[PDB]
């Protein structure tokens, strides 16, 4: 049966993780996470070519898929990186400003390869969209973003819950359970893991996938043990085995 | 040990290359070249890859004349073996392609699976009949094969469905997942269908 996703995310810059990324993601690969993602916050005159060496390194010898994101502004930009080796891209604000810019990467290189990062936040007891990492409100409804983010082509949504970044609180499960029902798309959720517990929420809740980022690399959750912990309590994930 | 991977299909080819040169790591004279074109003499083992639609799978092999050189391959009983698209081109016709007409060099046809998430994208489980190592690979698809039990080597199950993640009928061999992105259990099979084709 299907598994439940364990996504690592790194942070890179000048073609390092703020070690060789190229290293750490085989690592992740050996260690059995199920899918890298890099956030890069490389300068803006250096960005371009940067995240093109980088995807280029990384697919030269990683295993898995990998996706690719941080300042991805364009068609043009997602087009060098997907042709580079990168299994998909990750577009935020490029989005939300322009959502024909989804379809055109959907229909080009396969709905497989466009992940929409959305992050929401509970304004005024509503779920809404906001952009320029995290700082603008768009006034739109997440439960409108998500349903065009559908219908305009995209292959899954990375769902961060804004407050939740950074507190060990647990993933925003109420904001999973409101986008649920709301689209077919695969949902990764973002922020706020702490403890191997709220992994099974999260995936309770309805997330198809769980991404974490220092808890993985700085080593409170092990990848090994929190699958069998997870396993444990009725959650399908995949594991190697010996 | 004379290895081709089809180089014209569409989507991306070179993890597939770079995989099957992993894999081929520890092999005695291990050549593996990009094929865009028929060649004067045929390989040990030919790889048809693939992430697309159908028609362009077909048309590639065609604008390119590759339909005759993969069938002089299986003329001669080397190992042919399709990878994602590749594996469906093997059929006859397909769904995703209304007029097109597969290399039709294992019988059946190709079906949109069931479910409302479509595509069937992410690790699942591949059961096999023999050879093979069970375990979980990665999968990006809409659509699936429908053949005889005969043919049938590996199976997977979506939301209720049950199908053939890998297919066989002699030398011709097809998997639906990527191996190339299936990790380490993923150079395990490659390796393994290297081992196959070190045979005859
Ligand atoms: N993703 C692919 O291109 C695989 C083959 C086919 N187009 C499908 O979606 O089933």
């Amino acid at each position: 049966m299907l598994a439940k996703r364990i996504i690592a995310c790194l942070d890179v810059k000048d073609g390092r993780v703020v070690g060789d990324p190229v290293e750490l993601g085989k690592f992740y690969s050996e260690i059995g996470i199920d899918e890298l993602v890099f956030l890069d916050i490389t300068a803006s005159v250096e960005k371009r070519k940067t995240m093109l060496e980088l995807v280029e390194k990384v697919a030269e010898q990683i295993d898995i898929p990998f996706t690719v994101g941080g300042g991805i502004h364009d068609f043009e930009t997602a087009s060098e990186l997907i042709l580079r080796g990168a299994d998909k891209v990750s577009i935020n604000t490029a989005a939300v400003e322009n959502p024909s810019l989804i379809t055109q990467i959907a229909q080009t290189f396969g709905s497989q390869a466009v992940v929409v990062a959305i992050d929401a936040k509970r304004v005024d007891g509503e779920f809404m969209v906001f952009t320029y990492s995290g700082k603008k409100n768009t006034g739109i409804l997440l439960r409108d973003w998500v349903v065009e983010v559908e219908k305009r082509g995209a292959g899954e949504i990375l769902l961060t819950s804004i407050d939740r970044d950074g507190t060990k609180s647990g993933y925003d499960t109420e904001m999973i359970r409101f986008v649920r029902p709301l689209t077919t798309l695969p949902i990764i959720a973002s922020g706020g893991a702490g403890k191997m517990e709220h992994f099974l929420e999260a995936f309770l809740a309805g997330a198809d996938a769980a991404l974490a980022a220092s808890v993985f690399h700085f080593r409170e959750i092990d990848v090994r043990e929190l699958k069998e912990y997870l396993k444990k309590h009725g959650v399908n994930v995949r594991l190697e085995g010996l | 040990m004379r290895i081709g991977i089809i180089s014209v299909g569409p989507g991306n080819i070179m993890n597939l290359y770079r995989g099957v040169k992993r894999a081929s790591e520890n092999f005695e004279d291990v050549s593996i070249e990009l094929v865009e074109s028929p060649r004067n003499d045929l390989y040990d083992l030919l790889f048809i890859p693939g992430v697309g639609h159908f028609g362009e799978g077909m048309r590639r092999l065609r604008e390119n004349d590759l339909i005759d050189f993969v069938r002089k391959h299986v003329e001669d009983e080397r190992y042919v073996v399709g990878v994602c698209l590749g594996m469906q081109l093997l059929f006859e016709e397909s769904e995703e392609a209304p007029g097109v007409k597969g290399l039709s060099l294992i019988e059946g046809n190709v079906v949109k699976l069931r479910s409302r998430r479509l595509p069937h994208m992410g690790w699942n489980e591949v059961i096999f009949k023999d050879t093979f190592p069970n375990g979980y690979y990665y999968f990006v698809h809409t659509y699936r094969a429908v053949c005889e039990e005969e043919h049938v080597l590996g199976t997977t199950e979506y939301d209720g469905e049950i199908f053939p993640s890998a297919v066989r009928k002699g030398r011709i061999l097809g998997f639906q997942f990527h191996p190339e992105k299936s990790s380490k259990i993923g150079r395990k099979l490659l390796e393994k269908v290297i081992e196959c084709s070190l045979s005859r």
